[PDB]
């Protein structure tokens, strides 16, 4: 007799890192 | 007996917009 | 005999949080 379909597949890869953050905030006035 | 292990899963999504940096420096005195 | 191939894995997770922005600009004098 035939045996059963295999397991799941593996996750994939963790996708890429998100971009870097956006530049901060303008810090104060002198 | 079993089946192959399907094949793994397609590589993730790209992450978010990171932290956003510090504050800058302050203007010079002043 | 050998059963058929499992099916496909699930896409990976969402990526990480992008690193860290860089610091603000200077402020005004």
């Amino acid at each position: 007799p035939k045996g059963r379909p295999g397991p799941k597949g593996f996750p994939g890869y963790p996708g890429p890192r998100g971009r870097p953050g956006k530049k901060g905030p303008r810090g104060p006035p002198g | 007996p079993d089946g192959d292990r399907g094949p793994r899963g397609p590589p993730g999504y790209p992450g978010d917009d990171g932290p956003e940096g510090d504050p800058g420096p302050p203007g010079d005195p002043g | 005999s050998k059963g058929d191939p499992g099916p496909p894995g699930d896409r990976g997770p969402k990526g990480p949080p992008g690193y860290k922005g860089p610091p603000g600009d200077k402020g005004f004098r």
